[PDB]
């Protein structure tokens, strides 16, 4: 199905977040992460993590609002489906 | 089109990539060296008996979803 799996907030404060996921046994070149208010307006805000990471913050959030996360993983262009979670601050 | 590829060191370490099946393995190889942190020329990458070069394809070699590649601590110079 999706890689990585296992997407989760792990640590959070009322303006950013720890993201953690698991690529399994797949060696990954590198992954893009999107973020955006879940039902917002704007356009998602996006930035790329090297492929042997598993870890991200996310900051300048705010406070009680809901973000729509997505983690997309890449290998000598080759793109998986991506994996997305929720999470309010 | 891709196939998966499982690639097990002596180690028992174990890697798996999502490979196009035209492309040449280079990519891979280097790949597991780097997270490895050992130098290529201290490799042999083995599928069926059948050393890999940089410049081998999974089309060329035959393999198929779910195949192995087995690796090896290779001594140079004797």
């Amino acid at each position: 199905s999706s890689v990585p799996t296992k997407l989760e907030v792990v640590a959070a404060t009322p303006t950013s977040l720890l993201i953690s996921w698991d690529a399994g046994y797949w060696f990954i070149d590198y992954y893009r992460i999107t973020y955006g208010e879940t039902g917002g307006n704007s356009p998602v805000q996006e930035f790329t993590v090297p492929g042997y990471s598993s870890t991200a913050t996310i900051s300048g959030l705010s406070p009680g609002v809901d973000y729509t996360i997505t983690v997309y993983a890449y290998y000598d262009n080759y793109g998986w489906s991506p994996i997305s979670i929720n999470y309010r601050t | 089109e891709y196939i998966k590829l499982k690639v097990i060191g002596q180690d028992s370490s174990e890697i798996h990539f999502k490979v196009k099946m035209t492309t040449h393995l280079k990519k891979l190889k280097e790949s597991y060296a780097q997270r490895q942190g050992v130098p290529m020329n201290s490799l042999r990458f083995l599928f069926e008996g059948q050393r890999i070069a940089d410049n081998h394809t999974p089309k060329e070699l035959g393999m198929e979803e779910e195949d192995v590649i087995e690796v090896y601590q290779e001594q140079t110079g004797g």
